């Protein structure tokens, strides 16, 4: 296989790892769930649900490498699964994939069957400008065919989001939590526009309200640290980024992953003068700044 | 540093 499964797999013993897995994404941690989900796809690669699943959990657990290389997987199973477009159009705009993000934007339109029509129709982005028109085309098209669909503003909130039109991305994505205001993906969407399009208080107040929805959305944690230091309020961005690296591991390669959030985390340390704290992170131990940061629940 | 959608 390509994706690099965790040696020590304790779902492997289980009875339903699969039914875990889904369980875990509502009682548990999104690690754990992935870990779950892994455990089917060793022994059953053949499940394109199985790796759906492991892709769209670790995309939300701040692992858009490891999402892409099992929703590809998932796009060979299943070609007209249309969760695992979106989610690849995502990861990949993430990534900086234009060519991909486009890709997996048309992929999730035309794999609808209320859309899928929109295939045989006549028809600054400059790097791709005819692949980046055909999408934007497409999905105005289908937006003229339902003007109030949530998903087509948010897949267009998307597709700005490559191009860089924060604006315009900002605008769609408001529409889309407007009609779906309790989907924590979609807050976080809005919220990660609204970062980069450099509006960070307005995009806190998104990210405050998609982790509320879901308090173990990992990429939610790392969005708001992000800001957090952007905007130098480094007591916030320390909190939020040890409740990152706590749920991100709920071990192996899973301890190399955290690496470069504990780097991360030990530069605000440095900008805050702690060289003190800076020292302890080179044991990767979250106790200490468990105690240190206020997030006590972590001690039990 | 780039915010994740």
């Amino acid at each position: 296989t390509d994706y690099p499964f965790e040696a020590n797999n304790p779902y492997m013993y289980h009875e339903n790892p699969m039914e875990e897995g889904l369980s875990m994404l509502k009682l548990a941690n999104l690690a754990e769930a992935a870990l779950a989900f892994e455990a089917v796809c060793q022994a059953a690669p053949e499940r394109e649900e199985a790796w759906r699943s492991l892709g769209l959990t670790q995309a939300e657990n701040e692992k858009d490498g490891l999402a892409i290389i099992a929703l590809n997987h998932a796009r060979m199973l299943d070609p007209k699964d249309i969760a695992v477009h979106a989610a690849l159009a995502v990861s990949h705009t993430n990534e900086h994939n234009a060519n991909a993000a486009l890709a997996s934007l048309r992929a999730w339109l035309l794999s609808q069957p209320q859309y899928e029509q929109l295939g045989s129709v006549n028809l600054f982005f400059f790097a791709a400008p005819n692949e980046y028109r055909e999408c934007r085309t497409l999905l105005h098209a289908a937006l003229e065919m339902n003007p109030n669909d949530a998903q087509l503003h948010a897949s267009l909130g998307v597709l700005y989001n490559l191009s860089n039109n924060y604006d315009s991305a900002a605008a769609n994505l408001r529409r889309a939590v407007e009609l779906r205001p309790d989907d924590a993906q979609l807050w976080n969407k809005l919220g990660a526009t609204l970062a980069n399009g450099n509006r960070p208080q307005e995009a806190l107040d998104a990210y405050n309200r998609a982790l509320d929805i879901n308090p173990g959305y990992v990429r939610v944690m790392y969005n708001m640290a992000v800001s957090y230091s952007n905007m130098s309020q480094y007591d916030l961005a320390a909190k939020q980024l040890v409740r990152a690296i706590y749920m991100q591991v709920g071990g192996e390669a899973s301890r190399e992953a955290t690496r470069s959030m504990w780097d991360f985390f030990r530069m605000l340390l440095n900008v805050m003068n702690r060289p003190d704290l800076v020292e302890l992170t080179y044991a990767q131990n979250v106790e200490p700044f468990a105690k240190e940061f206020g997030l006590q629940s972590m001690l039990l | 540093r780039a915010a994740k959608l």
